[PDB]
């Protein structure tokens, strides 16, 4: 009965994590069946960080190369193959752990756990949310290049992150398991910097059902509101516009307490503009924004995996 | 300032 | 920024979680080598919870009574004893997936990470820590029972907490691995409640230490205080007193950031007596006590 | 306003 940052139990993610090696530049692997899937900035060494041009770099590396280790074994590469920022090794041997599994690209707004590894040694599992400005607010040293987010179905894991770097802003930046990246971002060590932030207004809402949910609702008024009208409130706050689709992903949570999303929100304008007054919401004194639809839904109905 | 590739080192 | 509250990976927990079953009452147990453990509520039925005799009632019990599954298969019980608030099981199998483990008792303070379950399978993981008032602030739903709390220190995994129940001020209670409470309750659904907790002040300055040593430094002043004075604020706001022992621990964080424990705490003084008017600590509002010393270090540096 | 032991 406390609304905790709950992250998805991470074993299946755990017996999938290996170290790769590449001279002296180390970071961590994904192994699913015969291929493990990594940064390719593996392949760089320390002087050539800034501009590295990987097509050429990977030109001169054969599958010896690549130090592939899980424990103690060593995972025997025999392919190669590069796929935007990301390399896949073709190994010799199948993961007897592979989970049933999937690579979705995740939207902004949207949220994950996050599986912090060192050497291919998985240290810490933690939630984190793809912010609008397309980075992430996590938690990561050097080493840490290779970690994964995921989502997990049922039975299905839904792989939809792959650390890379950390902006200058402190904050963090990676591609998709296709290795695409998310936002603007490249690569490279140059000069990039994160676009300003906002909040995630669809999660704020799907917060607010889950303090209803909780029997926490003494926000609740009883007038409604316009999607303009809030949104005009909500730009002075510095909230994301909330759209009509929006609404839409409220749905569930919206009948399951029978609170329209723009009732809700007239109660959330008024929340911006007053204030909390010294009162908590779900035994907190800020807006949530890391919280979406469907974490509610998981928390509250004690969903199994 | 410059962004960081936060790949690690095996010696 | 860059500071997550981060959880242990619960890969070697979950190989070790049940479902144990005594007439309708069902929750979770720990499954190691060839003995289950869990809370001996389990041989309770609804009217029995209001003030049980678990003597009485585990003597009416045989190994049959038992119903342990892992997954979708029964595991056979082939002994039973109970063991102050738990029940060690045992069964006819090892659990193959059984890592190197010890069974610990924390102290108030410590921080943990806890596999929340439901009929033996997992939901999620959090990370939490042992309130002063030996409670816990936790996500814990009902069916929860049988929970546990760990820590992993290399491969090594340290039960210290198995859930029990959810007292009425709306926290958690549980016991160790080895069936003692940690506060002053009991196995029975009756009037209780923890005593009055208090901000973990050890933490709040491991935290604060984790916001310098990341690059924040606005809330540093040149103001002075000594541990007496310092504790004759923290005490008016609630927090926990500060010994000679929790500042000689922020030692190494000390060292590292080069900023003396009690001028830290000159710090914090400040903070408790004026808000943070408008400011964010870490991408926090609020001080926060959920972060031992150990723990910021092991996340800025390991 | 009593202790409950959140069994299933």
């Amino acid at each position: 009965s406390g609304f905790r940052k709950m992250a998805f139990p991470s074993g299946k993610v755990e017996g999938c994590m290996v170290q790769v090696t590449c001279g002296t530049t180390t970071l961590n692997g994904l192994w699913l069946d015969d291929t493990v899937y990594c940064p390719r900035a593996v392949i760089c060494t320390a002087e050539d960080m800034l501009n590295p041009n990987y097509e050429d770099l990977l030109i001169r590396k054969s599958n010896h190369s690549f130090l592939v280790q899980a424990g103690n074994v060593q995972l025997r590469v025999i392919g190669h193959s590069m796929q935007n920022c990301l390399l896949r090794l073709k190994v010799d041997t199948s993961n007897p752990k592979t989970p049933k599994y999937k690579f979705v690209r995740i939207q902004p707004g949207q949220t994950f756990s996050v599986l912090a590894c060192y050497n291919g040694s998985p240290s810490g599992v933690y939630q984190c949310a793809m912010r609008p400005n397309h980075t992430i607010k996590g938690s990561f040293l050097n080493g840490s290049c290779g970690s994964v987010g995921f989502n997990i179905d049922y039975d299905c894991v839904s792989f939809c992150y792959m650390h890379h770097m950390e902006l200058p802003t402190g904050v963090h930046a990676g591609t998709d398991l296709e290795g695409k990246f998310y936002g603007p971002f490249v690569d490279r060590q140059t000069a990039q910097a994160a676009g300003t932030d906002t909040t995630i207004t669809l999660n704020v809402l799907a917060w607010l059902y889950a303090a209803v949910i909780n029997g926490d609702r003494w926000f609740l008024n009883r007038f409604t509101t316009t999607l303009n009208d809030f949104n005009l409130v909500a730009m002075k706050y510095n909230y994301e516009p909330l759209t009509q689709d929006h609404v839409d992903i409220l749905g569930p949570l919206s009948a399951q307490t029978g609170i329209a999303v723009l009732d809700m929100c007239a109660a959330l304008k008024e929340l911006l503009q007053n204030g909390m007054n010294g009162r908590t919401i779900l035994g907190s004194t800020i807006l949530e924004d890391e919280f979406t639809p469907f974490d509610v839904v998981r928390q509250c109905s004690g969903v199994t995996f | 300032t410059s962004a960081v590739l936060q790949s690690g080192f095996r010696k």
